[PDB]
Formats: C-alpha cells, structure tokens, sequence
C-alpha cells in the first residue's frame, strides 16, 4: 500500500488537508491507508472516512447517470448510430464507480465491521455497507443483480435491528441510516410504500424525542429529519 | 432524486 | 500512450462525452490522445484541449492555494508546531500541478506550435504556452523562477505580435490573449501599470470594431471585454 | 483573483 511508510496520524492529519482542498481522491486515499494501519477508528475519523467515499463515489454515480442517459437516448427509434464509444465510456465510469465500491466494501470486511462493539460504530460500517452495495446496485444489470440488492438489504436491516435496541430514535446515525433505508426501498428495492412508511414513521419518532436533546444536539436531529420530510414531500 | 446522507 | 490504440475520431467522441459529465481529467487524457496521433487540431479540437486542462489546472491551483495559505499560517509567529505534514502534502499538489503543465507545454512543442502556420491556431497555442508557464510561475519559489517569467512572457508577446498583425482588434482569441497577459503583468511580473495599460488599450480597441460584427459576433466578444472592464474595476 | 479564459 502506498500510504505504508507515512504514520496514521500523519494520515489523518492530511486526510483533513486534502477535506478543506476539496480533494476527496486523495482524502479517501489518506483514510484508506489509516483504516489499513489495523487500529480501530475513533467517530471523527469512521467520518473521515466516510465523507471521502461518499465524495469520489457521488461524482462518479453522477457522471454515470449523465453518461446512461445520453446511452438510453441513443437507442431510440429514429436515434442515429454513432458507435461503441458512448457505452464504452459508460462502462469505464462503471468499472471505476464499481472499483471504489469494492475498496470500500474491501475495508468494512476486512476489518472494520468485525472489530466494532460498540453500537455507534458498527451501526455506522453497516451502513454504509448497505450504501456502497446499494451504489453497486444502481448499475447492477446482471446473474448477480438480485445478490448484490439482498447484500444491501441484508447489511442495512442488521444496522437497523442494532439501532432500534441501542440508540434513541434522534441519535443521526438512526436517522441517517433510515432515510438511507427508505431511499433503498424506494429507488432500488421497487417498494415505494415500505420507504414512505419508513421515513414517517422514523420522522414522528424522532419527533417525540427532541425534548429530551440539548440545543446542539437538537440541532444535529432536526437537520436530518427535514431530509427525511422532504423525501415524503417527494414521494407523496 | 431523493436525499441520503 | 494508453490512447494508442483508440481511433482519433472516438477519442474527439469521447472528450465530448467527457465534458458533459464534467470528468474533466478523462477528457484531457482523452485529448492528449488526439493530439498524439500527429495530425493539426481544427478550431472545435482545441478549444476541447484548452477546456480540459484549464479545469484540470484550475483545480489543481484553488487546491494549491487553500494548502499555501495553511502553511503560511504555521509559519507565523506564535502557531503551533504541527510537523512536515503540511508542507509536504502543500509539495505534493504542487508537483502533480507543474506535472500536468508539463505535458501540456510538452503537446504544444511535440508539436502542435511548430506545425500552426494560420494565425487564429498560432495564436491560440501560444496562449497557451503563456498561460502554462504562469502556472508554472505561480508555483516558482528557485533559481529557475526568473527564466519562468521569462518564458511565460516571450510566448504572450509572440502570441500579441502576429495577432496585432493578423486579427481584428474583437477576435475573441485576440481579446482572450490580451486579458491573460495583462493578469500576467499585475500577477506575475509585478507591473500593474501595464496590466492596466493593455487591459484599457485593448477593451478600447474592441469597442471601436464592434460596428463591424453580426450579432452572434457581437455576443461573443462583448462577453470577453466585460472580463477585461472585470479587471479594470477591480485594480483601479 | 483577477479573471482570465
Ligand atoms: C462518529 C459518529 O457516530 N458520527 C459520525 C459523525 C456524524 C454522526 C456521528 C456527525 C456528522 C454530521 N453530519 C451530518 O449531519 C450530515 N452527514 C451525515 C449524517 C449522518 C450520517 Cl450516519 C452520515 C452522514 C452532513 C451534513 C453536512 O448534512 C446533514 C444533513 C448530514 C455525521
Ligand atoms: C478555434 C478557435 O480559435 N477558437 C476556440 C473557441 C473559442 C475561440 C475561438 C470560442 C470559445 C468561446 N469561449 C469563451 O468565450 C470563453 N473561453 C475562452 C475564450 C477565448 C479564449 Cl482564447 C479561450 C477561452 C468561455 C466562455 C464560457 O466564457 C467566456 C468569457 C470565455 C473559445
Ligand atoms: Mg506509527
Ligand atoms: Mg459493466
Ligand atoms: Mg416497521
Ligand atoms: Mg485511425
Ligand atoms: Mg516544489
Ligand atoms: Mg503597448
């Protein structure tokens, strides 16, 4: 690994570097590299992490929409042949969208979900596990498409049993993983009714707990529960 | 599309 | 050349495609390919060269710039000692910046200058030169920092000379020209009242023209001396 | 900075 002669903190130190030079590839490189260290991540640094990723693969998932569209177009009746260049270049965003995504799911198996006890952070490795299969799954067309979809499915219900049973239903790793969720069951999972019915039912839950935060905290909560507002707006 | 975090 | 063997007219196909999704460093290697094949680029196939490196470049300085002003806050008086970190990572961007200049430098003398006989290509390429040793320059801290200047300087005035001789005063390459040689001058050479001087003479002489274009001309170069009018404002 | 194309 490229990253095996500079220290973890060192790592780290350059991972927020490269957040505030918006130079997420290397972000994500730099995190990779500390996660591969073998010592566990504090919550900071499971953020780091995080925010890297979702960065490099989000312009890659919109680049590849840009690029399927203008692929769809092309084979419309009336639509002129212009070549294998246009699904050649899909599939090279593909292949590189689907790389990150293994890179990611890589790190989460080998070792990160098998090392986190505490419920915070193995709920947040099983998101984004159920994230990074649900990106695969957006460009899955294949034998293994149903595989890949349960994957998803399977990682996030677990996050979802671990945070009913241990965080209060504000905690923003509750409730970013359940508008994830929902977002699964609309877009991936073809059950629009099981997302609508997620997302209220965790809103009107968190609802009921506010009382109970401090003002930061309350805060933290509310910012993601307008997302999960504006999706049942979306949606209904 | 729809927001996630 | 990874691009070596793709047909020059899917790589063209593909900078395009490139562009729309906004992969901007696949669309300069893209780029790179065409050029490397050996033949002149028309009009639309430099202006594709231009667009990918300037957005390349361009993110490489903002990046470059935001690592800079860091370093330069460590080494004030009274900031904590926070190691080589900052420095290195401030190098590390820095030599993928002067990488990238390099090769482009390297296109336009291997060989698309030498082979640009029309003034509007000529002219263009030069442009270019001029602009990719300003990069360069920004960067120049050594012994070679004067003869960067230097090299940025002599490709803008060739560029001006042949196109005072050989275009008309709104030829939107002409004014593009003129409104970077004049930030060279206040950014770079340290003479603001010449990047005045040409950045006024030059919107000057373009009004003066304007009775002369159609309509979509007229669009065109009005866009660019706003630009220019931009600067004046700002320095003045 | 300054504007430049
Ligand atoms: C260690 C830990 O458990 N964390 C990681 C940091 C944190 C959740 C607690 C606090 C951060 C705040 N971020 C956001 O609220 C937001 N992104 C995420 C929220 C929740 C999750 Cl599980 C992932 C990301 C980013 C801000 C800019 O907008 C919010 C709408 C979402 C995440
Ligand atoms: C082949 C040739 O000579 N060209 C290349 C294309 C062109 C100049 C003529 C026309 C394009 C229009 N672009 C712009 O006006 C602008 N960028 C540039 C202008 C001039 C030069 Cl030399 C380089 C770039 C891009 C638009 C979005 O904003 C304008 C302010 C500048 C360039
Ligand atoms: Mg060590
Ligand atoms: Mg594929
Ligand atoms: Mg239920
Ligand atoms: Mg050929
Ligand atoms: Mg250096
Ligand atoms: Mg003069």
């Amino acid at each position: 690994g490229a990253m095996g002669s500079m220290e973890r903190a060192s790592l780290i130190q350059k991972a927020k570097l490269a957040e505030q030079a918006e130079r997420y590839e290397d972000m994500a490189a730099f995190m990779k590299g500390a996660v591969e260290k073998g010592e566990e991540l504090s919550c900071e640094e499971r953020n780091l992490l995080s925010v890297a990723y979702k960065n490099v693969v989000g312009g890659q998932r919109a680049a590849w929409r840009v690029l399927s569209s203008i692929e769809q177009k092309s084979n419309e009746e009336g639509s002129e042949e212009k070549g294998p260049e246009v699904r050649e270049y899909r599939e090279k965003v593909e292949t590189e969208l689907q790389g990150v995504c293994d890179t990611v799911l890589g790190l989460l198996d080998s070792h990160l979900i098998k090392e986190a006890g505490d419920a915070e952070s193995r709920v947040f490795y099983l998101k984004m596990k159920g994230d990074y299969y649900r990106y695969l799954a957006e460009v899955a067309t294949g034998d293994d498409k149903k595989r890949i979809i349960d994957s998803a499915r399977s990682a996030y219900q677990e996050a979802m049993d671990i945070s009913k049973k241990e965080m209060p239903p504000t905690n923003p790793i509750r409730l970013g993983l359940a508008l994830n969720f929902s977002v699964f069951h609309y877009e991936i999972a073809n059950s629009p009714e099981e997302a609508i019915s997620l997302a209220k039912t965790t809103f009107d839950e968190a609802m009921a707990d506010l009382h109970t935060l401090s003002e930061d905290s309350y805060k933290d909560s509310t910012l993601i529960m307008q997302l999960l507002r504006d999706n049942l707006t979306l949606w209904t | 599309f729809p927001a996630t975090v």
